[PDB]
């Protein structure tokens, strides 16, 4: 008579990489090998606005320009593991006896693991923290949707401007708000409803962004390059997969590494003498004593505005999409890494 | 310790995300009628006779925790 | 008072003054958030239903 | 092993306020928290010392000999990094305060809460809405006097509350609340009415006072009535050629040395106790120390 | 042209190169190779074990310049410390066969008493159950199973009637700290402790020896009292109270510091010596001691205290266990 | 660490010196500069304890507490080879001191001055023309008891030179030469006939502890009649009644406020320092000790 150890498992964790997720769609990452050293970055966009000549005698707005400036906000992570101090003893000394062998090899695969689940947080890490920062710039639909609109604010921000904005705040928040919650006695509107609303929530963000033109991801299919993502939980993600059906492609393609960052050349001069580093100095004196005479132009500025990002070959990221107006949008759900580490979502 | 530092800019001028709420889950707070406790937010203040104040504080039901909740967390009410 | 495009980021961006603990038998006020995700609607509006 | 800290705050400091720290570099401040990530929150002495509240110092003390103590290192637009200080190191310190005093190498150091100023002291970042106060180091024996000053002008703030007239609380004021170092008189700021842990610490002054005075030996006491009858000594200075009255009234009784002896051991054994609760703060050895650089090595 | 008066040149490079190498922290990590030469050497714990050869010790290096053993010969001797690591100091003490019960939980804590007989050769030594038991759950119930006869422990201790009346007792005993081996003779067993860092046990397959002490004497001080802060060490203190049923022994751990430890111990005797100063007790010169405080080391907080079943002769023993201790001993203070 | 410090001479030694330094050889001395190569002159407490000077009991105990102590390694013709201490490290000690104490495992051993005469201390050498002296090592009781029985007798000694009637000198050397500890008897040679003016190295500790002593009962009485309140520790209305209906008569009221608080704080000053100073702080730990060997493996 006898009792059996009928059965022996152990969970696997699979890896997380921050390019493979469809949020990365809403990223550019660049790979800058000592960033401690930079204190402080900056953008600078120069703007020209035309104004159009009028035959009435109004006094005209002459030429002009705004200077915009951006800076760089930096981020910390930290993880602490814990390993025995006998684990590290007998990783070192050889082994003598096979029962020695069979614990050595049992120690140093425990560490070895211990430091898999170290690399593991720290990519959960990156993923939550570009999450986060983009939860802290997303304000909220209803203040949105009616300062998309330049119907409104065409001629400005006086008193009574205001105090009508803020009616139509309080009233989108009102009527609105908990589409997917309306969505059951809308009845057979349904669709239509939750497509004009999803409609108005891509048409409200702005899309002017320098980087519009340069090749980011792309829907798995030719052409139609992809617009932005949705981040939704798995409910509303079954919700959505219901009512639009079918899905649009069910991958995309995005690029395999992120574009680096050197130091090197003269930047090194300008970093040890000064504390400032210029990007792209090629082209920067070539604009100034190189070629000094001829205008820029878009085509002329496009290799350039991509350093790294261009040069990269593409694969297929595993996600799921669909089609919505005119725009190929990822839909993706994260709450996976959420519930398995047992973090709320 | 295992360590990463990250840079953020924002790219464009204008906001480039949206958040919006879809559909309510639970509702926590109970919507009950549950009035705050003045007596407890001021422990100094008190009125001229002491049995006077001892007889208000005895009658209003002025003082812990709750042993079972049937609804949800208790929400303040203040008049 | 500022403009409202100030207010827009601050509503988003930092959370509000003083709001309301979740997951507590009653209502704590909450001096420094663990995990805290809530955000209020009325604060700029100014405004009970 | 390695002894870093790096402090992420969530949004920039303005130029002013980044001056105002970079000036600050070389700084001793505890930190609550042992991570390579802390919040701006547990930074610093600030979250006991408001402006708002009568300022109380044995609480601060109580505070900060628990919290760890940290070395500034580096000041950034977003981010502050700091040393660990490990209970088992060696530290290159460097001493720049403003209320300055000079430095033996010989006597350990301490730390005790901004006692001399709140403004000069302070900092400000309303870029975060946060203030971060750095506490005071200094040599031990200013640093007893000072404590020994405060505690002594707690209980006679409260007994002087019954009393007759303001000279008697400006008698006070004077040598009190003023610590004298060569060349410059220096005013600490003194609470109105102290009210918490001073009770809880002078109470314990009291009975070890109350269970010493029991057991004092008569030798010592029929000693000082003839000397400072006979001869004048600066110590004896205090007694002019009057003698106290409490004295003539317990001296009468004979010697017998047994009994002298017995309470002398257990004066000894009472006084090793008392030594111990005087400190209530961090003392740092030092070991060597140089003018020029105002820089010492401590342990 | 060339006198080469000093012999620096080309011959102190090498002494420097020897001297010059710290130890490794901060190392990068690459995520496709995850595991290198690079992570092990930073990784490696080096211990100090013999395997009882000639070639075998001088490759384990045991035969080490400085107190660690550091191997490779040559290229070993320049970490200059390990994080400022103390091999542990150990103490060999002679116990009589009846005093010290052979079977113990290998981690408690030892107490050497100072004996009066001159050029002495043995010496006494107690755990706190024999401790509880010359002073006469189920603390009572198993302390009595272990040991039977208290006139083979009191014969040690001619004087604890009178030491104990006189408040002189506190100060003969001398704290020593957890044991490590226990050798067992039928005639004279041979302890062996260990003092001033960490404990560490001697068995040559390595095993880990936490602290036990038991939870009927062991008092959570930071416990029934109450944006605070947290150190990383937490001392351990025991108290040696005389009450008026005897003197009585407890255990307290806290982190507060020294002052508040000492005030929180005041009010945590508060009603005890209420209680015995009262009218049961006036006062006399050499009755006013009531209490003393020694320190025996700090532990890592926030583990805490592991409570386990200390099993003997079928009869359990509720028991709190302290991980990776670190023994210091402290003098006596006096409270009262 | 390397730790090994090295004294050359000036001028050779004579035979007899270096037997006289084979003498003492594994013992401890106080070390000035911790550099590695050193002259004599800051080896010794020859700048502390002099024949010219007369020495003051506070001051070889202030630098005892600052200085760092070392063991000697050889003793050669024109050299001397010490191993200095450095906290948290074993040493290895022998017991070779003229004044003889047995030493027991497990102990406490601590570094007093040594209050006895030079020829038990000093160690003369001539070819440099100074006097090396040594801190004398002690198990910790017999040096607490040692020092309060020698400070009673200066006590007792001073009292009966002041008036003769109140005590017989065989009383006191009857109950203060002996000193008993674990079973051994160690009898102490008092030094006798303490010249009128300080000449003794003790009584400058002893008008510190009379003055103490005499301004505790002014003290203790006030402190507590001034820490009465609403709410305060309750222990301390038990224990107002431990003090003596005499000193419970005394009315709080003096010549003035100022004299009664220059009183206390002179007073505290005394008592904080006078607690420092019986404790013995340096202190060292021992592991074992071999008595053929007279060795201890101490830190």
């Amino acid at each position: 008579k006898f009792e059996v150890l009928l059965g022996v498992y152990t969970n696997a964790i699979q890896y997380v990489r921050f390019l493979e997720t469809a949020l990365a769609v809403s990223c550019v990452n660049t790979e800058f090998k000592d960033l401690s050293r930079m204190t402080d970055g900056k953008i600078q966009f120069r703007i020209s606005v035309p104004t159009i000549a009028h035959g009435d005698g109004r006094r005209p707005s002459k030429q002009r320009t705004f200077i915009v400036v951006k800076n760089c906000h930096k981020h910390h992570i930290s993880t602490e593991m814990e390993l025995s101090m006998l684990d590290l003893e007998i990783l070192h000394s050889i082994p003598e006896t096979p029962v020695e062998y069979a614990e050595y090899v049992g120690a140093v695969k425990t560490v070895a693991s211990a430091l898999q689940f170290g690399v593991d947080a720290l990519e959960r890490g990156l993923i939550n923290t570009v999450l986060s920062v983009k939860l802290r710039h997303a304000p909220p639909m209803f203040i949105l949707q009616t300062l998309a609109d330049p119907t409104f604010t065409e001629r400005g921000f006086s008193k009574t401007v205001k105090s009508d904005l803020i009616a139509m705040f309080k009233r989108h928040l009102l009527e609105h708000s908990f589409f997917l919650d309306r969505a059951e006695n809308m009845g057979s509107g349904f669709s239509q409803y939750v497509r004009s609303r999803l409609s108005e929530m891509v048409a409200a963000v702005s899309g002017e962004s320098v980087l519009k033109g340069v090749s980011t991801y792309t829907t798995a299919k030719g052409g139609e390059p992809v617009g932005g993502v949705f981040i939704v939980t798995d409910n509303v993600l079954r919700q959505l997969l219901t009512f639009l059906g079918e899905e649009a492609d069910n991958q995309i393609m995005g690029p395999s590494s992120y574009a680096s960052f050197v130091v090197r050349g003269e930047n090194l001069v300008t970093a040890v003498s000064y504390g400032r580093v210029m990007r792209t100095f090629e082209h920067f004196m070539a604009r100034i004593v190189d070629s000094p005479e001829k205008a820029g132009s878009t085509k002329s500025d496009l290799p350039a505005v991509a350093a790294g990002v261009e040069d990269q070959p593409r694969v297929p990221i595993s996600a799921a999409v669909i089609k919505l107006g005119n725009h190929a949008v990822a839909v993706e759900s994260l709450q996976k890494m959420y519930n398995d580490t047992q973090s709320p979502y | 310790e295992v360590h990463h530092e990250m840079a953020s800019i924002d790219t464009g001028l204008s906001y480039s995300s949206t958040m919006t709420p879809a559909r309510v889950a639970a509702i926590t707070t109970d919507m009950g009628i549950h009035t705050q406790d003045f007596f407890s937010v001021f422990p100094a203040e008190a009125f001229g006779n002491q049995q006077v104040n001892d007889y208000i504080k005895a009658k209003v039901g002025a003082q812990n925790g709750a042993p079972g909740l049937c609804h949800g967390q208790q929400a303040t009410c203040e008049i | 008072n500022r403009g409202l495009y100030n207010m827009v980021n601050e509503y988003s961006q930092r959370l509000g003054g003083h709001p309301a603990t979740s997951n507590t038998e009653v209502q704590f006020v909450v001096i420094a958030g663990t995990d805290v995700f809530l955000e209020q609607p009325c604060s700029f509006l100014q405004e009970a239903f | 092993m390695d002894l870093k800290v790096v402090v992420s705050l969530s949004s920039r400091l303005y130029t002013d306020e980044i001056a105002k720290m970079q000036q600050r570099i070389g700084c001793i401040l505890p930190l609550a928290s042992t991570h390579g990530t802390q919040n701006v929150q547990g930074l610093g002495l600030g979250q006991v010392y408001s402006l708002e509240t009568v300022p109380d110092y044995v609480s601060m003390y109580n505070y900060l000999s628990d919290c760890t103590l940290a070395v500034l290192d580096e000041v950034s637009v977003d981010s502050l990094i700091l040393t660990k200080i490990v209970p088992g190191q060696t530290y290159a310190i460097k001493n720049k305060y403003q209320p300055f005093f000079q430095w033996h190498g010989t006597g350990s150091l301490s730390v005790m809460p901004p006692v001399f100023g709140r403004e000069h002291a302070t900092v400000k970042l309303e870029s975060n809405d946060v203030d971060i106060v750095f506490p005071m180091v200094l040599p031990t024996p200013i640093a007893e006097e000072v404590l020994q000053k405060i505690l002594l002008f707690n209980v006679y703030s409260r007994v002087v509350m019954q009393a007759p007239g303001n000279a008697d609380m400006l008698d006070v004021h004077m040598h009190l609340g003023s610590v004298s170092y060569l060349g410059h008189h220096y005013e600490l700021a003194l609470p109105e009415v102290p009210g918490p842990l001073g009770l809880a610490l002078l109470d314990n002054l009291s009975l070890y006072f109350c269970i010493m005075v029991t057991l004092l030996p008569r030798a010592s006491m029929r000693l000082v009535r003839g000397l400072i009858r006979h001869e004048h000594h600066d110590l004896l200075n205090l007694f002019q050629e009057m003698v106290p009255d409490e004295i003539a009234r317990i001296d009468l009784d004979d010697l017998s040395v047994a009994d002298d002896l017995s309470r002398m051991r257990v004066m000894m054994t009472y006084l090793q106790s008392l030594a111990s609760l005087f400190n209530l703060g961090p003392r740092l050895a030092t070991a060597a120390y140089s003018q020029e650089t105002l820089t010492a090595t401590c342990w | 042209m060339k006198v080469q008066g000093s012999v620096d040149r080309r011959r102190l490079q090498r002494r420097i190169a020897g001297l010059l190498p710290p130890p490794a922290r901060r190392l990068n990590i690459s995520r496709g190779s995850e595991f290198t030469r690079d992570v092990r050497g930073l990784v490696e714990e080096h211990a100090q074990a013999s395997s009882l050869s000639a070639a075998a010790v001088w490759r384990a290096g045991l035969l080490a310049p400085g107190e660690v053993a550091v191997a490779g010969g040559g290229s070993g001797g320049g970490s200059f410390s390990w994080s400022g690591w103390r091999p542990p100091v150990f103490g060999d003490f002679l116990i009589h066969a009846s005093s010290f019960n052979n079977a113990e939980a290998t981690g408690t804590p030892l107490f050497q008493f100072k004996q009066s007989d001159p050029f002495s050769g043995v010496d006494a030594v107690f755990t706190p159950l024999s401790l509880f038991i010359l002073m006469n759950g189920g603390l009572t119930r198993m302390a009595n199973l272990l040991y039977d006869s208290p006139a083979t422990l009191a014969d040690l201790v001619p004087d604890f009637g009178r030491l104990v009346a006189d408040r002189r007792f506190h100060n003969f005993i001398t704290p020593v700290g957890p044991l490590v081996e226990n050798i067992k003779s039928t005639y004279l067993n041979k302890i062996t402790t260990v003092v001033h860092g960490p404990v560490v046990s001697k068995a040559i397959p390595r095993s880990t020896v936490k602290v036990t002490v038991p939870q009927e004497a062991f008092v959570d001080l930071d416990a029934w009292l109450s944006l605070q802060p947290c150190p990383a060490d937490a001392r351990l203190y025991v108290a040696l109270t005389y009450e008026e049923a005897g003197p009585r022994f407890t255990f307290f751990q806290s982190s507060r510091g020294h002052c508040q430890i000492m005030n929180i111990l005041r009010i945590y005797y508060s009603p005890s010596i209420m209680h015995r100063y009262a009218v049961v007790q006036p006062l006399h010169i050499e009755e006013l001691t009531f209490g003393a405080v020694a320190c025996l080391g700090t532990f890592s907080a926030t583990d805490g205290w592991r409570r386990s079943a200390f099993n003997y002769r079928g009869s359990s023993l509720p028991v709190v266990e302290i991980d990776s201790f670190y023994s210091n001993v402290s003098d006596w203070e006096v409270i009262l």
